């Protein structure tokens, strides 16, 4: 049996990002831990997270007992910084290795690691909505979706992941994926380039009401990810012939389900067009869509039209040392 | 910053055994019950206690015997008692000719 | 737990001490500690001297000449 | 009991605040002050900041528009300390040399581990400033001073860089005085 | 144990403190009384000769699922006891 | 739970089956080998095994050993003072330890 | 036989008592602290009950105080058998097939080792042959010096798996077997003998002898250790394939299948009890077999699957049958019970067995045929009514058949060679400890009292009815 | 029907010494039974009506629904 006790008066100290690790009841002084590495990004790849632990009395590995199986309890925050939201999540270790008295632990989210176990068994689901499916797979996300409007088949082989059938259900959909804080994310391509903005990113100005960003990267490679999604499918069924969709001047190429709904979302994404670094915002999630502003700091202080009003973020990456608190994101647009 | 102790010896009170509760008479019970215990008494953990002895037979005015003891005393308190905190010492003679006086202050 | 240490025995003092109103301010203090301590002294050297007798006991496991 | 050497007697007339003794384990060392100690500290205050992201929540999550901290040392001393002789040459400046040339080095015999490691002194500038736990890290002294008939030395001066071995807090380090 | 073997481990400070002697001499009064028996059984049964009657009881029931004994017509218990034992040896004669 | 420190003779749950290592360290403790060390009982370590493991090892949880070499089955029981006792070191104690804790096997077996 | 709230009234009159507590503190300091002592008091009498209670042999509840218990009386359990069949089909598929080959090595879809114990024959069309789980692997150990006893001790896996030991000594290029003895009883100075012995970690040991009553091995020899590793209770059913390993030349010109008689021999290790109980009385028995009980527990020993026998002399014999006869001098008669074999093999098996019994001279064995009587019962009952009686008769009826069957272990609970009978009172015991009766009532018929010697009682359960209302 | 179990120890005698099921096992349930252990031996604990007419010995437990 488990049991839910109540948090200890000794955790008198608050941080900035990292506020608490634990394994079972017990606590790994905060002190010791000089590195910190939060991935959420915006597919089903779970939510990643990587620590390192000064370990001279060799204390983590040997008397702790961290290898393959370790369940710890994490505690990550920002409650009085630029975005005060406060939640907590478990992550499974899969390897920890030491070196020059330190150790490093990677670990993954285990809502998700359940997720990408290979199944034994192969299961499949004749004629399902796919809400069923989705809540058969993974019976402990809350789900959170809009775009599910008709029923098909799903098949999931032996030796395969669970992932796959809920990206192949994403692609049929036209969805964007992602897991995180305790929920399943399904929301449609269409309906997310007309969603008003939430905050507001502005560069060279320095009387802004928001907030600033430090350094920027502007991609102009829009045919690198085009490449890929210029072709026409077409498929075979039995009753119908051969069914086509998609443009008419671009070469053909075979797929097998011939549905014309799921042969009509087959093309569509999001492209990226820039990466930028920020003073730490613990806001920022994929899915989330923001105003950008950018002056030019030479010349006559003309705005850059090369980069759009509204952009949606895509990948998150939060990173803490023992002296500054940063944040990394990649913001795109949809097709 | 509510830590509460009671006699390190328990002493007969009206009430009953004395208790001390305030953040500055607790430091003050630690230290008492240091100095009453020499090194090596307490049944378990023979590594605490107290170094006095080494005072014993040693002139009462200024010698190098003394600078000696004293970094030993200092070292082997802040190995003990890490919390509290300790200004200094002194030693000097008092009374008749043989007593001597040991005085910490902690402040 | 068959095998006492200090602190198992300290815990269960503040285990059962707590919900009192003399004895739950005395929780975490150094005489509560000691007290433990010159107690748990006791238990150890009754379960070391049962386990001791319990293996001179047999000629096949006696550790000593005399036994 | 650990061994006197050095100036530690009082028949030449110098008052105990003139002297600094270091004392550990196995030996003691007393000396007298050169013109040239110092004690010193400092602080780390501060890449990844631009013009572009300044502005004209707490004070450490603003990096781009305040100064912030990264880190400290503990304190470190220049002790040149002198020895000179005026009774008995070996116990005074021959002995003493040798006294600190044995408490700066390992020793690598030891059974444990936590002996093989240079032990740490207590420092003791005059009668007012100490120190716990201070790791001697360098260490010279001259070879042509005055000899005496017997090949030992009458005076001698040694050059000493000591450091802490840990950072201080404010509350602890006013203790020190 | 002895009588003032747990007090005499209290340091000097402390022993000259009535109400911890008297704590000590209390719970050495308890475990004495409810404990040292059963040990001091334990480290009796070495030799047939030493131990308690309760233990000799017990040996004579484990000798019992063999032959028909019945120990109040002997002298003496242990000597029943290794007497037999000992003409076991001698089967036949 | 309470972890048990490593050197604890405790490690091993049956009482008899710590018959062995108790016997191997009584053996030890009795050659004349060329590393161990040769300790007198002071007056004032007459009831404290514990004292002496302390000042022999640099460790308390030791105290099992010196009742072992001493010739005792109950703490309580005083030590004669003056009695010469050989003491191995303590990283052969560890490893035995280690050996009997996760193998369990006789240092004389044969195996295949 | 204290208890907690002994313990505390002890503790309460104890303090009243004193001086110094009853007088200057009161109702608080006090109160909690009882507690904790008495807690602490009883727990540590709980420990020290324990303790006492596992340092006898009769009242040990682990196995390892048993083990070492039974190693002070110097005792060896009873070893695993291999399972043994036949395979009846060897027919060669090219031609030059092994003419008669002996002892060949085979594996059985299993990884598991089989081998044959007999040559085969010239197999014209096929060859019939028995086969049997053993295999053999060998250990060695040289000599430095005399030390007196030289203990030797195996693995703790190859002593899982041991069925027979055999001992070498080598020494200046000749090699002898060296017999075992019973501790050592008659032998001294230059007999080549050892003495086998169980550890209490499981680990199987030989003892080499002292100077005076035993040979030390000579330095500079080595000492070879034969072991026949057989796993326990294997079966193999019928119509597989076993192929040949080591001698695998053999593989493509012949084949080897399962026919016949399927292996279903073996037999495992002792278990706790039977081994508790042996240990105990192999005290009385020590090796001389004079007394009535001591054949029972040598058949025992020797023959495998036993379940009862009984020996009788001259006395009891004349008492029961002949007034007087010469011939019952020095006359033994046995009697037993084989649930797998006919009273006709198990006589072939009995004096086979007997001819290396102790302490045999001047002694004439027989043995007398046993007779079997039914025995029924009958009961009215009434249930509580929330179980359905068909399930109540069914279950009675296979509980009275496995504990009162003639296949049944009542007549041997433990596998010392007793004879232990029926009685009316167990039946009335046993119905209603298994408790699905509010009330019932026993009547027997058919029941014919037994001499105890040659007389089987048994309980058909068939024949019996029963009778259930409410 | 499908069984599963939780057991909790006791280390202090605390009055009422209430036991709360999670919201999960809450959800599925049809009976519940209570065992109480003490030094080998395990027997049943009947229901109350709150404590209606029971008193210093019996063995007795009321059930309650939490807000949640």
């Amino acid at each position: 049996t488990k049991t839910t006790t109540a948090p200890e008066t000794d955790s008198k100290r608050t941080q900035l990002f990292l506020q608490s690790v634990s394994i079972g009841q017990n606590e790994i002084p905060r002190e010791m831990i000089v590195g910190c590495t939060y991935v959420e990004p915006g597919e089903l790849s779970g939510p990643q997270l990587m620590l390192m632990i000064r370990d001279s009395t060799a204390y983590v590995v040997n008397k702790l007992g961290v290898k393959f199986g370790t369940i710890l309890t994490v505690s990550l925050g920002d409650p009085e910084g630029h975005g005060g939201i406060l939640f907590s999540e478990e992550f499974f270790v899969l390897k920890a290795p030491r070196k020059d008295d330190t150790v490093l632990i990677y670990a993954f989210s285990n809502p998700v690691r359940l997720l990408k176990v290979p199944s034994t068994s192969a299961q499949y689901f004749v004629d399902k909505p796919p809400s069923a499916v989705v809540s058969s797979l993974a019976p402990g996300l809350k789900v959170n979706a809009d775009s599910f409007r008709k029923t098909s088949t799903y098949h999931l082989n032996v030796g395969e992941k669970p992932t796959k059938v809920l990206q192949e259900i994403a692609r049929d959909t036209g969805s964007m994926c992602w897991a995180s804080r305790g929920m399943i994310n399904f929301k449609s391509m269409e309906k997310m380039a007309n969603a008003a903005p939430s905050l507001t990113y502005e560069s060279a100005n320095p009387n802004t009401s928001g907030f600033t960003i430090s350094q920027f990267n502007i991609l102009n490679a829009d045919y690198e990810y085009q490449r890929r999604h210029n072709y026409r499918m077409a498929s075979y069924d039995m009753t119908k012939g051969v069914v086509y969709s998609g443009n008419q001047e671009d070469p053909i190429k075979f797929t097998s389900n011939p549905d014309p709904t799921a042969l009509a979302n087959y093309n569509k994404f999001i492209l990226p067009r820039l990466d930028m670094l920020v003073e730490g915002n613990a806001a920022l999630t994929p899915g989330t869509t923001l105003k950008i502003v950018v002056h030019n700091t030479a010349g006559d202080g003309e705005l850059d039209e090369s980069i759009p009003d509204k952009m949606i973020v895509m990948s998150v990456t939060h990173f803490e040392d023992r002296f500054r608190f940063v944040s990394r994101a990649q913001l795109g647009v949809v097709n | 910053a509510n830590n509460n102790e009671i006699d390190p010896l328990l002493t007969l009170e009206l009430s009953g055994v004395k208790t001390y509760e305030s953040q500055e008479e607790a430091w003050g019970a630690r230290l008492y019950e240091w100095l009453n215990t020499y090194q090596g008494e307490v049944y378990g953990d023979p590594s605490w206690g107290n170094v006095l002895p080494q005072f014993k037979h040693e002139p009462t005015n200024l010698s190098h015997v003394q600078i000696a003891v004293e970094a030993m005393l200092l070292q082997k308190l802040t190995v003990d008692l890490p919390d509290i905190p300790i200004s200094g010492l002194s030693v000097a003679e008092g009374d008749a000719f043989d007593k001597l006086k040991i005085s910490i202050r902690i402040r | 737990k068959t095998t006492p240490t200090k602190d198992s025995i300290r815990a269960e003092f503040e285990e059962l001490v707590e919900k009192d109103s003399f004895w739950s301010k005395f929780v975490g203090s150094q005489f509560v500690s000691m007290l433990t301590l010159f107690i748990t002294q006791i238990v150890y050297r009754c379960f070391q001297y049962a386990d001791a007798a319990l293996a001179e006991g047999f000629i096949s496991t006696a550790t000593r000449r005399s036994s | 009991a650990p061994i006197a050497y050095g100036v530690y007697s009082q028949a030449d007339g110098v008052s105990p605040y003139l002297k600094v003794t270091l004392t550990n384990s196995q030996y003691q060392v007393t000396g007298y002050i050169s013109q040239g100690a110092a004690m010193n500290m400092a602080q780390n205050w501060e890449s990844m900041g631009s013009v572009s992201g300044a502005l004209g929540t707490t004070s450490v999550a603003r990096w781009n528009s305040l100064m912030v901290w990264e880190g400290g040392t503990p304190p470190t001393f220049t002790l040149p300390v002198t020895f000179i002789a005026l009774n008995n040459p070996f116990i005074e400046v021959s002995g003493a040399i040798a006294a600190l040339t044995a408490m700066i080095s390992p020793e690598l015999k030891a059974a444990n581990v936590g002996g093989q490691i240079p032990e740490r002194v207590t420092l003791n500038i005059g009668r007012r400033i100490n120190i716990t736990d201070v790791a001697i890290q360098d260490l010279s002294f001259d070879l042509d001073a005055p000899r005496d008939s017997n090949g030992y030395f009458l005076k001698n001066t040694v050059n000493l860089q000591l450091t802490g071995s840990s950072i201080y807090n404010s509350s602890d380090i006013v203790r020190a005085f | 144990m002895q009588r003032s073997w747990f007090n005499h481990r209290l340091t000097s400070a402390k022993q000259k403190s009535l109400l911890y002697k008297s704590l000590a001499d209390l719970v050495q009064s308890m475990m004495d009384t409810f404990v040292d028996p059963w040990l001091e059984r334990i480290t009796n049964r070495k030799s047939i000769f030493s131990m308690s009657k309760e233990d000799l009881e017990t040996r004579t029931n484990e000798l019992g699922q063999f032959f028909t004994i019945r120990t109040s017509n002997s002298s003496s218990v242990p000597m029943l006891l290794q007497q037999r034992l000992d003409e076991i040896h001698f089967k036949g004669t | 739970q309470y972890p048990l420190s490593r050197y604890d003779d405790r490690n091993i749950a049956d009482p008899i089956l710590r018959a062995e290592l108790r016997k191997e360290v009584m053996l030890m403790c009795e050659s004349n080998d060329k590393n161990l060390t040769i300790y007198y009982v002071l007056p004032d370590e007459q009831y404290r095994p514990d004292l002496l493991a302390y000042r022999m090892w640099g460790i308390a949880e030791l105290r099992w050993v010196v009742t072992l070499a001493a010739g005792l089955e109950d703490e309580s029981q005083g030590m004669t003072v003056g009695k010469k006792l050989k003491l191995p070191p303590a990283t052969w104690i560890r490893e035995m330890i280690r050996h009997f804790q996760y193998d369990g096997q006789v240092i004389g077996t044969l195996s295949i | 036989t204290p208890t907690k709230d002994s313990i505390r009234a002890e503790f309460e009159e104890l303090v009243e008592k004193d001086s110094f507590w009853s007088k200057f503190v009161g109702s608080q300091f006090v109160s909690m602290l009882t507690l904790f002592i008495t807690q602490i008091v009883y727990r540590c009498f709980q420990y020290a009950d324990a303790a006492l209670a596992e340092g006898f042999i009769s009242t040990a509840t682990r196995r390892s105080s048993i083990l070492a218990a039974a190693e002070t009386n110097s005792y060896v359990g009873t070893k695993p058998t291999p399972s043994s069949g036949m395979i009846e089909i060897t027919a060669t598929s090219e031609d030059a097939p092994a003419v008669i080959p002996k002892n060949m090595p085979l594996i059985s879809d299993d990884q598991y080792p089989y081998m044959t114990m007999d040559v085969c024959r010239l197999v014209d069309g096929t060859g019939t042959v028995e086969v049997a789980q053993l295999e053999i692997q060998e250990v060695t150990y040289t000599v430095t010096a005399a030390k007196e006893f030289l203990e030797v001790v195996l693995s703790k896996a190859l002593t899982a798996v041991c069925y027979k030991l055999e001992v070498f000594v080598t020494t200046d290029g000749k090699t002898t077997q060296w017999s075992s003895s019973t501790m050592f009883r008659l032998a001294g100075s230059k007999s080549q003998v050892y003495v086998e012995f169980y550890k209490p970690s499981e680990q199987l040991g030989v003892r080499f002898g002292d100077g005076l009553i035993g040979q030390i091995p000579p330095e500079g020899s080595t000492i070879t250790l034969k072991v026949w590793c057989t796993n326990g209770d294997i079966t193999l059913v019928a119509g597989q394939n076993l192929t040949p390993v080591d001698s695998a030349a053999n593989l493509a010109n012949l084949i080897s299948v399962k026919t016949t008689t399927p292996i279903t021999a073996g037999t495992d290790a002792e278990t706790t009890e039977i081994t508790r109980n042996r240990a105990q009385y192999y005290l009385a028995y020590d090796d001389q077999v004079v007394w009535g009980g001591d054949y029972t527990y040598f058949l025992v020993r020797n023959i495998p699957g036993l379940s009862w026998v009984k020996a009788w002399g001259e006395g009891q014999q004349e008492k029961l049958d002949g007034a007087y006869n010469v011939q019952n001098i020095n006359k033994i008669f046995i009697s037993g019970w084989h649930p797998n074999k006919s009273q006709s093999e198990l006589e072939e098996m009995i004096l086979a067995a007997f001819k290396k019994v102790p302490n045999e001279l001047n002694k004439k064995f027989s043995y007398k045929e046993v007779r079997k009587l039914p025995f029924k019962i009958t009961i009215t009952g009434r249930i509580s009514a929330s179980l359905t009686i068909e399930n109540v008769t069914d279950e009675l009826k296979s509980a009275l058949e496995t504990k009162f069957g003639r296949d049944s272990t009542f007549f041997d609970p433990n596998r010392v060679g007793k004879y232990i009978l029926i009685k009316k009172k167990d039946v009335w015991a046993f119905i209603e400890t298994l408790g699905y009766f509010r009330d019932f009532y026993l009547e027997f018929v058919e029941w014919n009292e037994s001499n105890g010697f040659y007389d089987f009682v048994y309980l058909d359960t068939e024949n019996s009815t029963f009778n259930i209302s409410y």
